[PDB]
């Protein structure tokens, strides 16, 4: 009786349980331009402001989480992509659930906190949380579990340096510059790994998943770092479709970012 | 050859076994469907193309013993409506892709004895064809299936409904709109939360 | 009865059918050279005009059809490269023989509207006309079909960013300067692809077409785009003689191309 | 094939020599740790899974002659109290 096995994939369901959050609600916010609560936005304001110490303290508890989250990513990354399991036996997901539901309640204390809810709506942070939040619900009520775009909060590394900033740790203008380009370039370096990686060992979906290659997460990483110095090896390298066409928009995206970014080097290296 | 029983279209009875055969060529047996008893045992097959047998009709009883097949594809067997024994017995086959029983009306006599069959939920259809089409007991205790992880001492038909539990059926209309609908609610859910802990709040700080 | 097949290689007569309108022509000018018409003049000169209505919405017009003409390319690159075919039976050839004929239509009022032939004659417009025109007549005649120099038509992207000035789109000169630059990049990366797929499928001539590599279009693509950023995974590779000689000279030029650009990227990086 | 010999439980002797064997899977003697003779020679054996002789218990002889072994793993045979000869 007790087995494991893939059967279908589910995957679309836990995307459109996304798709379906943003879009929809994206519309309902265009069609209501078309067609207390002050008290409350100055408290919820309040709330999230970065000059108090609830504001402070909350921001660093949840760049905590997303580090939490994301050695959890790394950790699941070592299993097959989707898989059946039981919420009750396993308790890391309990911590992953916990961990989500912080970051929804986060995320509604910001939208109270909103003098533009359109603009707040196309926010990294918000797209994050819409691509993150929706799947964990979805496999704790389906009793499954897919890898999925949980990569995805290490674009939360950016504000890292603000972490310090607040912290008495940073002072000048230059260490801060600095440190914000070290943490955008990992981040963007881990989560261009994430999508290679999904993308790779998940396989073509309209070849019934039979390109699958059994690339690592730090397999992939070790792929990017050797793409973005223009070395590439071709020891590793991506076979599917789909992502080819990832890497090819990674290496334009990257050369045009690099490019953008050469003053704010120079500017570092000064004179 | 294609067409290498050519001129014997009435030919009823064809037997193959202790020629080490390796290769067959779809569309080989043009004209053979009248034939009703097929051995094509003791050989070295490993691949079976799709269409083989379709010209096939009256074919009765097919046998597959003592070969290298690994997978069966339901599209080689397609639908015989007038087969009612077949045998996969010694053979390297793991699993049975579900539905290849449900093509055929009669499939009354099954030998598996030997084959590497790593219960699972694939493996779940033949269970339940077990369960309509009970099997002799001898034959029973000799089939048997490996467990991963642990022995191999599951009997094949020992399994119930209880594993069947496991594997999950396609969704429903229910579950798919709670699916498609969890997002929505439980980002409303939220944002309501959060607001009337606000106006809590701010009705306590006003008093 | 009903086969298709290969045979001989009729390739030679393609390209004859368009090298002996193209020198030959070129030498019946420079020979006359050697050795009402202004009111017309006038009239084809008003009739292709910029600031007129029917200038623009016919170069619209030749700009949509050579999207679609590129879009058929594109759909046909799937299929062997001669392959023979019934004109009646198929309306997709139909199609691009309509396009062609506007094509030559155009061409000529073009060539009507010049007040120096020879010089009009050496444009990249009049060479794709010459190099993509004759073939699908020739083609239509023969009752046969080859793939042959069809991606040229791409080179037709450069006038994008002028299809928009015109439409109240575009405004400022700095956004038409960087569209332009996005056209003209697209239309060479595009066309490269276009002669390496060409090159590599054919096979070498010389060799009795042996060293054909099956190298679908897309993956040319991404060989190009691989090799002009300076990677070089060499999963995908040009085989042939012919080939590697291509991407020597396309090496070549791209290195001087994006040296002689430079400049526009820092005006357009600005300050 | 896994449990080959199912059903003889009893079993005591069993010998397969010259029969050119080139392949055994993990667990294929399921039931039969009762045996005290095993041959295994004149055969084209190479590489022996982990815990293959793990269920005989009273194996007493075991011969592997004549075989193409190159590396022999202790977790292979592993520990067998009423072996005598190998
Ligand atoms: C406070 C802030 C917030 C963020 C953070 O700190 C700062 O929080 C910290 C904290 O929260 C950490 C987590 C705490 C809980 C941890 C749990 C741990 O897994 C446990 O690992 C154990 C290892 O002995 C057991 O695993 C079993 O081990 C057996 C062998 O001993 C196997 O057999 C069996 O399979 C395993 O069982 C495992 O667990 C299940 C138990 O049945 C399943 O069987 C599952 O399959 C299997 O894999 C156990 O059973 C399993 O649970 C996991 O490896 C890392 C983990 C998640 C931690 C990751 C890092 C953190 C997030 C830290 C993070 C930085
Ligand atoms: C208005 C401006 C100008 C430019 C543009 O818009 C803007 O114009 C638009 C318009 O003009 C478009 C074209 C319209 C006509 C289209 C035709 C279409 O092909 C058709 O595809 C059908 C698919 O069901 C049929 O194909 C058959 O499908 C069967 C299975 O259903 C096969 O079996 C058989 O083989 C196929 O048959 C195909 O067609 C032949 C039929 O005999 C041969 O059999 C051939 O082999 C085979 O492949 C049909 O038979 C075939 O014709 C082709 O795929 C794309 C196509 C050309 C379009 C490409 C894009 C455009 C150019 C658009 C373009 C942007
Ligand atoms: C295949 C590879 C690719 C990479 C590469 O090699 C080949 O490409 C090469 C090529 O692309 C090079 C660039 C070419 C263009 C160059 C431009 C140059 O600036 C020039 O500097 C001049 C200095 O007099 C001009 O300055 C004007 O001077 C006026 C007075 O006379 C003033 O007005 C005002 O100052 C300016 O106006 C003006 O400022 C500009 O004309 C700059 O100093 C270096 C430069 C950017 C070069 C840097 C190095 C390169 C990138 C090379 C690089 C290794
Ligand atoms: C410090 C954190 C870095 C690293 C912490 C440790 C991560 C890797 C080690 C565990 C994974 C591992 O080796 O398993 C398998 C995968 O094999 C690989 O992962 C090999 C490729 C490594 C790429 C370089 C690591 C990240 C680069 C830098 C990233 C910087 C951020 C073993 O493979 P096998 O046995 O060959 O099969
Ligand atoms: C957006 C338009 C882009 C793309 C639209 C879709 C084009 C490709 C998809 C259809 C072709 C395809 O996959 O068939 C086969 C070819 O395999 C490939 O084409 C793989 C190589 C893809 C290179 C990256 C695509 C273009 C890059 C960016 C170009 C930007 C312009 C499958 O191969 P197989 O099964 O491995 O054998
Ligand atoms: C590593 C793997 C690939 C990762 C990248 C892949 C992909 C990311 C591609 C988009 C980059 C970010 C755009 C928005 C942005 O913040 O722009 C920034 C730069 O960016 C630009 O100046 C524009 C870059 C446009 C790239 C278009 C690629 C199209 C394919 C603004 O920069 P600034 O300092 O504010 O000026
Ligand atoms: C061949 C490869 C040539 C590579 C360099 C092309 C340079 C083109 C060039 O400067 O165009 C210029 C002249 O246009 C010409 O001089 C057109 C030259 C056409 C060459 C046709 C070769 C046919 C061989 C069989 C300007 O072209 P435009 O249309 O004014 O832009
Ligand atoms: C991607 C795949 C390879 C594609 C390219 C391959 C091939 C194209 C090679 C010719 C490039 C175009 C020449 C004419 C032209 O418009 O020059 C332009 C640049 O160009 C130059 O400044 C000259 C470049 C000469 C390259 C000679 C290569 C010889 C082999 C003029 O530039 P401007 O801004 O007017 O100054
Ligand atoms: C920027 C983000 C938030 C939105 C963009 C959508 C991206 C992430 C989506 C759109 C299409 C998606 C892919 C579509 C199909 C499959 C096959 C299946 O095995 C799951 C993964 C995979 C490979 C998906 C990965 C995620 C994907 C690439
Ligand atoms: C710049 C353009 C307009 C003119 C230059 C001529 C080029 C495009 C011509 C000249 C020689 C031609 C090649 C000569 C021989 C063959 C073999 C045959 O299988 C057809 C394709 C192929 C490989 C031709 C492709 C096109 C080609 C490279
Ligand atoms: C099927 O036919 C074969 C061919 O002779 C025969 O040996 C076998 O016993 C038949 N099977 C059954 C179940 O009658
Ligand atoms: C071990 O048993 C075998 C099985 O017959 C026998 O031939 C052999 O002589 C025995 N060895 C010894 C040392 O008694
Ligand atoms: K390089
Ligand atoms: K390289
Ligand atoms: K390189």
């Amino acid at each position: 009786v007790p087995c494991d096995s893939r059967g279908q994939r589910m995957w679309w369901a836990f995307l459109a349980s996304s798709m379906v959050t943003f879009f929809g609600g994206l519309f309902i916010i265009l069609l209501w331009r078309t067609l207390w609560m002050t008290s409350v936005k100055d408290w919820a304001g309040v709330m999230i402001s970065a000059q108090t110490l609830t504001g402070r303290v909350l921001v660093v508890l949840v760049f905590a989480l997303s580090i939490g989250a994301l050695v959890i990513y790394f950790i699941d990354s070592s299993n097959p992509i989707e898989s059946c399991q039981n919420f009750y036996k396993d308790f890391t997901l309990q911590i992953d659930m916990a961990f989500n539901v912080f970051f929804l309640l986060y995320f509604g204390l910001r939208f109270i906190a909103a003098n533009d809810k359109l603009w707040f709506w196309l926010e990294v942070n918000s797209v994050v949380d819409f691509f993150t939040v929706p799947p964990v619900f979805v496999s704790v009520y389906l009793n499954r579990s897919w890898l999925g775009l949980r990569f995805l909060r290490a674009l939360r590394l950016i504000q890292f340096s603000e972490i310090l900033q607040f912290l008495n740790i940073l002072k000048t203008s230059n260490s801060i510059k600095l440190v914000n380009l070290l943490s955008i370039f990992i981040s963007t370096w881990l989560t261009a790994a994430g999508f290679i990686h999904l993308v790779e060992n998940s396989g073509d979906p309209w070849e019934n998943f039979q390109n699958n290659q059994a690339l690592t997460y730090w397999e992939c990483v070790y792929l990017l770092m050797v793409t973005m110095s223009t070395v590439g090896y071709g020891d590793v390298y991506a076979k599917t479709t789909l992502g080819r066409l990832f890497m090819v928009f990674f290496i334009l995206g990257g050369l045009a970012m690099f490019a953008s970014y050469v003053p704010e080097i120079i500017e570092l290296i000064g004179n | 050859p294609p067409g290498a029983f050519a001129g014997a279209g009435a030919l009823q009875r064809l037997d193959l076994r202790e020629n080490g055969l390796h290769s067959v060529h779809v569309r080989a047996f043009w004209g053979l469907g009248a034939l009703q008893l097929l051995d094509l045992s003791a050989n070295q097959l490993e691949a079976l193309a799709p269409g083989t047998f379709a010209p096939l009709r009256a074919l009765r009883n097919l046998s597959l013993a003592g070969n290298r097949l690994a997978r069966l594809e339901p599209a080689a067997l397609g639908a015989l409506p007038l087969l009612r024994s077949l045998s996969l017995q010694d053979n390297e086959l793991a699993a049975l892709a579900p539905g290849l029983l449900g093509r055929l009306p009669a499939l009354d006599a099954l030998h598996l004895r030997g084959n590497p069959w790593g219960c699972g939920c694939a493996l779940r259809p033949l269970c339940a064809w077990l369960r309509r089409h009970p099997l002799p007991a001898s034959e029973a205790e000799t089939v048997l299936c490996v467990w991963p992880g642990r022995l191999t001492l599951s009997p094949l038909t020992a399994f119930s409904d209880a594993a069947f539990s496991h594997c999950a059926q396609p969704l429903a209309l229910r579950d798919l709109a709670v699916v498609y609908t969890l997002g929505p609610a439980s980002f409303l859910v939220s944002l309501a939360s959060c607001l009337a802990l606000g106006s809590g709040l701010t009705a306590c700080r006003a008093r």
